[PDB]
């Protein structure tokens, strides 16, 4: 069930790992694991090269838990398109964690950088640091972005969080930069902190609720009034917020910002 | 007189007056069209060396168009 | 002396192609049409370092070593490197380029021009909503309002205006009184100046103004009352000049690449230009910066079919900008070597870009004395396009135009240079 | 009716109303005989909520007019009839609606709202 | 030398139908007998073919790269290294490298890029210069071109034939390509044309007099290869109207190749897009029983269907006009660029699903074509690509038109029932044979195209362009096999290219550069010093670049292969 | 005082990247502050005289200069170049393109000199290898 990797000292040129993920794991011995192939920069190296790899082993991916003991700043791409089971990372991670991600449930401990959950159709991601650019976005020139799934972020984000969202759901504790939601199509992205610029930017559909400050907004938000005790995708919400419909700068646009009373009156 | 002067040292060689000039457009098609002249032509003035460079002041008839195409006050009509 | 016709200009992405050389000699010696800064290029500054050999520095002095030494050095140095970063690309010509391409294939190396400190985030947005552009030609005969959207055309591409604007066309035969001419820029420059509106727009606001600008254009009202310091009403005069535009020109710049938001700033321009069509026919073209940054874009596109940020660490092209781009890998301490060609990220990448190159192998092939060179620890130099080298560039909205070589030199081109760097880093591999 | 938001002394009310559009309390028919029109502007001035809009401009041989267009604004009339009474040439066209066809044409107000 | 043993050889031009015999080749040829100490490529139980020749597809080019460009998405779902080559990307627009391999890889040996703007030809060039193995060529587009629109109007046949001699030889082009004329002039105002009798504004010619007046042009130079029109109104309900009316323009003009078998004066591209019947998109209905039995009934047209694979794909045309009003429909990224005095362009993606009505029918229309015209021999497969699919779905398009099984198999589950109710696929029972499909991938192509002398062919003086495919003709039935078929038709068990071995086993194993095909025409001095001379002067007014540096210099073409038209 | 920084191109500086970044015509061109001369007056400080310029992410000494090219109240330029990126925001957000225009700033009036463009790069420290 168990699986600890022990990460060595993590090298400059950073490891891109897809491989470590339950569905990898299941069916091999420890020994079978520590050959698992990952890339090191342009040179293909094994797992064991840079981690000690100890614990039981299982034969079906929704039974195997992996515990990375230890902080992997320097990886990418952990969970990518694992589809069941768990992770746990005690310490940071890179890009890419759990990028397209369809089941399962993975746990960063610390820090995550850009690109968390991207493409995400299942399952949950938790963080319980601060998040980079481009939580649970799509890929560059892709109109389809995540279309299923949990991400939650204790910590701060950055920008364009949920960039072309069509499903699924994020909620950021802390505050984010600037354009959350940008070219949102549906999905539900919760800020329960601040937000400095561009909520829901050229958004289509979906829906956006902010608990803290937006210190701007954006003029092609036509403003509808207030509603309270509203409720999103089985998510409960106390309290009074501005609701506003866009972005009429997008044909057809039928996206909704919720922004909380108490700190935006300015918004009005 | 009034005449036309150039000051160089101000001057970007973006080409505008020479190209709003209707004299040089009259004598030069590639001027007309926004292009410095690769033909041979005689014309007021042209970008030399990444300046303007006044080459038949005599052909000059002090319309001030030039003057209103150049950003920088870099060719002008004054006396001498 | 020697007058040299049709020469194109080696600077800008405006890529002047009626360019009179002078030369005296074996030597350039003057210009006529250049504009001042084009004329600067061509013609030697006295007392202006020229680099005669190869350069490498041993622990703290330079020495100068033959080609087969320096770029031996260089080939060992990216066949060991396990994350090598080959940046540049947009002053040299596209043969050059295509080795490039290649060499970085087989290093399994990251390559990458200025379009990430540039222009990339147009290529971003273009990658998502599209790219909806004409070329000159179309914008000098049928024009009928100018847009110049942060961008600087009399100090960055200074002959742009006269050949776009006061240009006499096929259905603007009056020139400069057939076109409404627009500047979008919070300082009034030489460029405003000229203009016939000018928005002084509050910095750092565009991708406001632009949401505004469109939700009044498909008929919708604006929520407040002024959006980047301009007033509603404003705001709506300018979407009926838009509008009842014959043919529309949007020409854009740093000014929305750089600025907050960066790539979403061009995002937003562009899908309002689209719009624009179902009332007037509207076009844009993005200001590329050096005479061939384009060139490289295309070559890498259609040889691995991305553009720029191109990572072929595991064989298979990949492509991600904002990881695998020039500042990225160097502010993140991902590369461990650098290979620059025609481009100065010493003088022209950020503090915290500057400080990794200070610990990494730093590649130069460069004329000329730099900051980059500064920082390099191999100094390569060769023969210049577009003066003593010919080969294929890309004007900014496509149009490909040859250099001339138009004087002789001793020194090698950029293609001989990576050819020969190219075959021995396969040497060293195998 | 918002008097508590304005009496509360901590500003801790929030009073929300949406009235109806000005068009919908109101009917008529409006036209302009642009034809007819000499562009002298007295309606323009005269229009005591602005409705009505002209296209001034300076004459040129190309276009010797002193104007290109005029339009009326029905989101905005009320339907007065002042304009029409000091057109010097008739050239406007306009009747109120609201004693003949009030009951059926305009809608009796409902007002929406919410409290914080 | 080569010797190619006991393979089941199809070659319909010289009437070779499955026979079991032996090709003999020596250096880049295919001779009548070769020394006992040629190499040997055993063929028993499989078939033979000549190397197949695509007539349009666009591979090379500003309007590809720019589909390249702005797709990375596109990018990503498909990128590859393989070990002995160059790296690569691009499912429905692959970079250059992965399009000559591809082509190769399914016996592919000659394909047309379809769509140059003069302006920008040193681009498809180089592009070129970077494909790989195939052999190549590239048409100039005319139909909106404001020297052609100027000089036909006027009614001067001569200068216009002048000033194409002079165009075809600067780009470095094959034949007079016509998209949508006149009407992407007028979108250089943002409108189009509708109808071969609206004209373009200003200009002030109609579409049915650049057609006709290009069609004498064409062979008055005595060009290998006819006109090749892209309709107006393309992809629009009701337009098999137009499609007929453009049929008839050019057919009272008389063909005369100088080089080459061409004896038809008109080709229609990707008809399957003019093939529309209704008025809206929701009566639209198939047309193509009207649009075939005139092609049966008529000896001056060849056509190209331009066939639905039902992918996720791009649509990249010097049609302008038509692909803002498809970015209209669909919503998706848009790009476009209008070439000054020259043409226009648009880029849009598009999806065709078998469960959307629409695609539906469409795929229905361009197999109705296939099928109800009775001789291949005016018929070429083609996908448009990749404006109705990629080109890698040929041998999808062929398993298609061999078998009955697999259509009805597509009709009956996941196409959209329209298909039946709006179309007459279903009722149809024909399957192609062997020789027919060899017919429409290399014979028909080759013809028209005026290469029959040395391409689409395994006859004595062919060029060495050979394919042979793993399927054995006695033992696999066409029909019930499908998916074989299919299979092997993508994977060609060996290609040769001008004698050399190309692919083995489906996988490419050497990378030499192909010749670019293109037409050297010559005109009377007077005709043409007085063209170049007004050329050379619009070029100073109103061209953006100086003429000096316009025509595409010789470092371009590496490897030049002149055709002859009119000379002296 | 607190200030906005912007940056970019010059016809100067262009000319001077031409001739040679090795070149004092270059430091002339690229290690300067434009002014509005209000500014300057509010500053103390004359055309010549030199700025300190500091940032969340570094500093640098430049040439005041009065701006021929108005700037907003409050914004100040200084031409793309070493100097400039020494205090401008490195940053990308996950895009590869740094912010090298409209950072927040202090300046002050300094007796310090201007580095040279080769005294400047030995800032970073440069280790051989
Ligand atoms: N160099 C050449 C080149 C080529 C190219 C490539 O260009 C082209 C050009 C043209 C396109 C195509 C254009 N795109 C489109 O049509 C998009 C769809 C279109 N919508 C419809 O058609 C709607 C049909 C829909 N009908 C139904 O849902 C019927 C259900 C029936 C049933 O259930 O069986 C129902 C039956 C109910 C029952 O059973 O009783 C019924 O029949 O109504 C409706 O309701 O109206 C729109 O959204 O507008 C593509 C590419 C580029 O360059
Ligand atoms: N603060 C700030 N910083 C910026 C910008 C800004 O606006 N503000 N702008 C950014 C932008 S857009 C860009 S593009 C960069 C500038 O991009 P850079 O590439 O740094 O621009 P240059 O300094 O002109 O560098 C071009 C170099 O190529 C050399 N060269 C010329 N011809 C040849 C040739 O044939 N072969 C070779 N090998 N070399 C040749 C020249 O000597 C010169 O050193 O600056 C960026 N940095
Ligand atoms: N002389 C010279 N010319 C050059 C170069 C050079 O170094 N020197 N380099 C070349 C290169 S690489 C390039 S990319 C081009 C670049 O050409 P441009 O795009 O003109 O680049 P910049 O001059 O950096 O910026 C242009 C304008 O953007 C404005 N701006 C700043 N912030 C904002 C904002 O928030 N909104 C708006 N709307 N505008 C803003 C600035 O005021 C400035 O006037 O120039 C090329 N030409
Ligand atoms: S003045 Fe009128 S004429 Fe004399 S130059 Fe300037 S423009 Fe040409
Ligand atoms: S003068 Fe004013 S305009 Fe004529 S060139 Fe020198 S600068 Fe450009
Ligand atoms: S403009 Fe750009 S290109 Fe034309 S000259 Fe001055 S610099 Fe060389
Ligand atoms: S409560 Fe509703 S009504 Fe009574 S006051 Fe406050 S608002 Fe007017
Ligand atoms: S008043 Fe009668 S005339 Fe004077 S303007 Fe209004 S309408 Fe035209
Ligand atoms: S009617 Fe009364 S209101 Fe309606 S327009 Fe004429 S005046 Fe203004
Ligand atoms: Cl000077
Ligand atoms: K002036
Ligand atoms: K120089
Ligand atoms: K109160
Ligand atoms: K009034
Ligand atoms: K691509
Ligand atoms: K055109
Ligand atoms: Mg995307
Ligand atoms: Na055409
Ligand atoms: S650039
Ligand atoms: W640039
Ligand atoms: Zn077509
Ligand atoms: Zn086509």
């Amino acid at each position: 069930s168990e699986i600890i990797l022990t990460p060595k000292e993590q090298p400059e040129v950073p490891l891109e790992a897809p491989n470590i993920k339950p569905d990898v794991f299941a069916g091999k011995s420890i020994e079978e694991i520590k050959n698992i192939q990952i890339m090191h920069g342009n040179e293909v190296v094994k797992l064991g090269d840079f981690f000690e790899v100890s614990g039981e082993p299982a034969d079906a991916p929704e039974d195997i838990k992996i515990i990375i003991d230890g902080d992997v700043y320097n990886t990418k791409r952990i969970g990518q398109e694992m589809t069941a089971g768990e992770i746990i990372v005690r310490g940071n991670v890179n890009m890419y964690v759990g990028a397209g991600m369809k089941g399962g449930k993975i746990t960063v401990e610390g820090n995550a950088g850009s690109w968390a959950g991207q493409d995400m159709r299942g399952g949950e991601i938790e963080i319980l640091g601060d998040a980079g650019d481009y939580v649970g976005s799509s890929y560059r020139g892709d109109w389809r972005g995540m279309s299923g799934g949990t991400i939650t972020v204790h910590g701060n984000a950055d920008n364009e969080i949920g960039e072309y969202m069509n499903g699924g759901k994020i909620i950021i504790k802390g505050d984010v930069n600037i354009m959350p939601g940008i070219h949102m199509n549906n999905g539900l992205i919760i800020i329960e902190g601040n937000v400095v610029a561009r909520a829901g930017g050229e958004m289509a559909g979906g829906t956006i609720v902010v608990k803290g400050m937006m210190q701007e907004f954006l003029a092609g938000f036509k403003y509808l009034g207030v509603e309270k005790d509203i409720e999103v995708d089985g998510e409960e919400l106390p309290g009074a917020f501005y609701k506003f419909e866009g972005d009429h700068a997008i044909k057809g646009a039928k996206g909704i910002v919720y922004a909380a009373v108490g700190c935006n009156g300015h918004i009005a | 007189a009034i005449g036309l002067k150039a000051y160089p040292e101000l001057c970007h060689g973006c080409g505008n007056c020479v190209i709003a000039c209707p004299v040089n457009a009259l004598r030069s098609p590639e001027v007309a069209g926004g292009k410095g002249p690769t033909d041979d032509v005689e014309i007021i003035m042209i970008v030399e060396d990444g300046v303007v460079n006044i080459k038949n002041p005599d052909l000059c008839g002090k319309c001030g168009t030039c003057v209103e195409s150049c950003p920088v006050d870099a060719i002008r009509l004054e006396e001498l | 002396m020697e007058y040299v016709k049709n020469v194109v200009c080696p600077f800008c992405g405006t890529l002047c192609d009626d360019i009179i050389c002078k030369v005296e000699g074996n030597e350039i010696v003057g210009t006529i049409n250049a504009c001042r800064i084009g004329h600067s290029k061509f013609v030697h500054a006295e007392g202006a370092m020229r680099y005669k050999k190869p350069l490498i520095r041993k622990n703290g002095e330079f020495v100068e070593v033959s080609y087969d030494e320096a770029i031996d050095k260089a080939a060992k140095i990216l066949a060991e490197s396990k994350r090598p970063l080959m940046y540049g690309w947009s002053c040299t010509e596209c043969e050059a380029q295509a080795v490039g391409v290649e060499l970085a294939e087989e290093a399994g190396a990251v390559i990458d021009n200025t379009a990430s400190v540039c222009h990339g985030p147009s290529v971003l947005a273009l990658q998502d909503v599209g790219y909806p552009i004409c070329t000159f030609g179309e914008v000098k005969n049928r024009a009928d309002v100018v847009v110049y959207w942060g961008c600087n055309p009399m100090h960055a591409h200074p002959r742009h205006m006269s050949r776009n604007v006061f240009a006499r066309g096929f259905f603007r035969e009056r020139g400069r009184s057939d076109r409404t001419l627009i500047v979008v820029d919070p300082r009034k420059t030489d460029s405003a100046k000229l203009a016939d509106i000018h928005l002084q727009l509050d910095f750092d606001r565009d991708y406001e103004l632009l949401d505004a600008m469109r939700a009044c254009l498909l008929g919708h009202e604006i929520l407040y009352d002024e959006v980047a310091g301009v007033p509603r009403e404003q705001i709506e005069e300018a979407v009926e000049v838009l509008k009842n535009a014959q043919f529309g020109i949007l020409f854009f710049g740093m000014g929305i690449t750089h600025s907050r938001g960066k790539h979403r700033n061009i995002d937003t321009a562009i899908m309002m230009v689209q719009d624009l069509n179902d009332y007037a026919k509207w076009t844009l073209i993005p200001m590329r910066g050096h005479y061939n940054v384009t060139g490289f874009n295309q070559v890498c596109t259609w040889e691995s079919g991305y553009p720029y940020c191109v990572d072929f660490s595991g064989g298979e092209p990949r492509y991600n900008p904002g990881e695998t781009g020039a500042n990225d890998l160097l502010q993140n301490r991902e590369a461990d070597a650098m290979m620059v060609i025609a481009s100065d990220p010493g003088a022209h990448f950020p503090q915290r870009a500057l400080e990794r190159m200070a610990e990494i192998p730093v590649i130069a092939i460069e004329p000329h004395r730099t900051p980059t060179t500064e920082m390099a620890d191999i100094i390569i130099p060769p023969a210049i396009v577009g003066m003593e080298a010919e080969g294929t560039a890309y004007r900014m909205e496509g149009v490909p135009i040859r250099m001339k070589k138009v004087v002789d030199s001793d020194l090698l081109s950029d293609r001989e240079i990576l050819e020969r760097l190219l075959e021995k880093v396969r040497e060293y591999k195998a | 009716c918002k008097a508590c938001e304005t009496a509360c002394p901590q500003d801790a009310i929030t009073i929300t109303r949406e009235l109806p559009e000005r068009k919908d309390l109101v009917t008529g028919e409006i036209e302009i005989d642009k034809d007819t029109c000499i562009y002298c502007g007295m309606c323009e001035e005269m229009c005591p909520v602005d409705a009505i809009e002209i296209d001034h401009q300076t004459p040129s041989s190309a276009s010797p007019v002193v104007a290109t267009d005029i339009r009326v604004d029905e989101d905005k009339c009320v339907h007065c009839g002042i304009c029409k009474r000091i057109c010097p040439v008739d050239a406007i066209m306009q009747v109120c609606r609201i004693c003949p066809y009030g009951e059926y044409e305009i809608k009796t107000p409902e007002v929406t709202g919410t409290s914080y | 030398e080569y010797i190619i043993k006991n393979g089941f050889v199809y070659c319909p031009l010289n009437g070779v139908d499955g026979e079991k015999m032996d090709i003999c080749v020596k250096d880049g040829k295919i001779v009548e007998s070769v020394s006992d100490s040629a190499k040997v490529i055993d063929a028993s139980g499989k078939i033979v073919m000549p190397g197949g020749v695509d007539p349009h597809s666009h591979i090379a080019g500003a309007k590809v790269n720019v589909g390249r460009m702005y797709r990375p998405e596109d990018s990503k779902r498909d990128a590859e290294k393989f070990k002995g080559g160059r790296a690569g990307s691009g499912f429905s627009v692959p970079s250059t490298f992965m399009t000559g391999y591809r082509y190769a890889q399914m016996g592919y040996t000659t394909a047309m890029e379809a769509a140059m703007p003069p302006l920008l030809a040193r681009h498809t060039h180089e592009e070129f210069h970077d494909t790989p193995i195939i052999d190549h060529a590239a048409y100039p587009l005319f139909g909106n071109n404001w020297f052609v629109m100027e000089y036909l109007k006027e009614g001067d046949v001569d200068a216009c034939a002048a000033y194409a001699s002079w165009l075809l030889r600067a780009t470095k082009g094959y034949t007079i390509k016509i998209v949508n004329p006149a009407g992407t002039e007028a979108w250089g105002w943002g409108g189009n044309v509708h109808g071969i009798y609206d004209p373009a504004p200003y200009f002030d010619i109609t579409p049915a007099e650049i057609i006709k007046g290009l069609a004498e042009v064409n062979e008055k130079l005595q060009l290998p290869h006819s006109i090749h029109l892209h309709c107006n109104d393309l992809g629009h309900p009701g337009n098999y109207e137009t499609t007929l009316a453009s049929f008839d323009v050019p057919k009272n003009i008389k063909p005369n190749p100088a080089t080459g078998s061409r004896d038809t004066v008109l080709y229609a591209t990707h008809v399957q897009f003019h093939s529309y019947g209704g008025t809206t998109w929701r009566d639209f209905v198939s047309e193509a029983p009207k649009i075939a039995d005139y092609v049966n009934k008529n000896d001056h047209i060849v056509i190209d269907v331009g066939q639905i694979t039902l992918d996720e794909t791009t649509t990249m045309t010097a049609d302008g006009p038509m692909e803002y009003d498809l970015h209209s429909l669909n919503g998706l990224k848009w790009a476009n660029c209008d070439v000054e005095l020259e043409t226009g362009s648009g880029v849009v993606p598009f999806i065709y699903s078998a469960r959307a009505p629409v695609p539906a029918v469409q795929w229905a229309i361009g197999m109705e074509l296939f099928l109800l015209i009775d001789n291949p021999e005016k018929v070429c497969l083609t996908t448009d690509s990749p404006n109705a699919g990629p080109f890698t779905r040929y041998p999808r398009v062929i398993a298609w038109l061999m078998s009955n099984k697999y259509r009805m198999n597509l009709i009956e589950g996941e196409l959209h029932k329209w298909a039946q109710r709006k179309s007459t696929v279903a009722t149809i029972d024909r399957e192609y044979t062997f020789s027919e499909i060899a017919q429409i991938t290399r014979a028909t192509s080759a013809k028209v195209l005026g290469l029959s002398d040395t391409k689409g062919h395994l006859g004595v003086g062919a060029d060495a362009d050979i394919a042979v495919y793993d399927i054995n003709p006695e033992t696999v039935d066409p029909s019930a096999e499908y998916m074989a078929i299919e299979e092997a038709f993508s994977r060609a068990a060996c290609v040769l290219k001008d004698g050399e071995i190309v692919v083995k086993d489906g996988e490419v194993v050497a990378s030499p550069h192909g010749r670019t095909y293109w037409v050297d025409t010559q005109v009377d001095e007077s005709i043409y010093s007085e063209v170049l001379a007004n050329v050379e002067s619009k070029f100073k007014q109103y061209y953006s670049v100086n003429f000096a540096n316009y025509p595409v210099q010789d470092d371009y073409l590496p490897k030049s292969a002149p055709v002859k038209g009119v000379m002296l | 005082m607190r200030v906005i920084l912007n940056t970019g191109r010059t016809i100067w500086q262009g000319q001077a990247i031409e001739s040679g970044k090795d070149l004092k015509m270059y430091v002339d061109a690229a290690a300067i502050i434009q002014m509005n001369p209000e500014m300057m007056k509010q500053l103390g400080i004359a055309e010549g005289d030199n700025v300190k310029v500091i940032s969340e992410y570094g500093d640098v000494v430049v040439k005041a200069v009065e701006a021929k090219e108005p700037l907003p109240e409050g914004m100040v330029y200084i031409p793309m170049g070493p100097w400039a990126n020494r205090v401008i925001r490195p940053y990308t957000d996950s895009t590869a393109t740094p912010s090298f225009k409209n950072i927040p700033v202090e300046i002050i009036p300094t007796d310090e000199e201007v580095l040279d463009m080769p005294t400047l790069m030995k800032v970073y420290g440069k280790v051989g290898q």
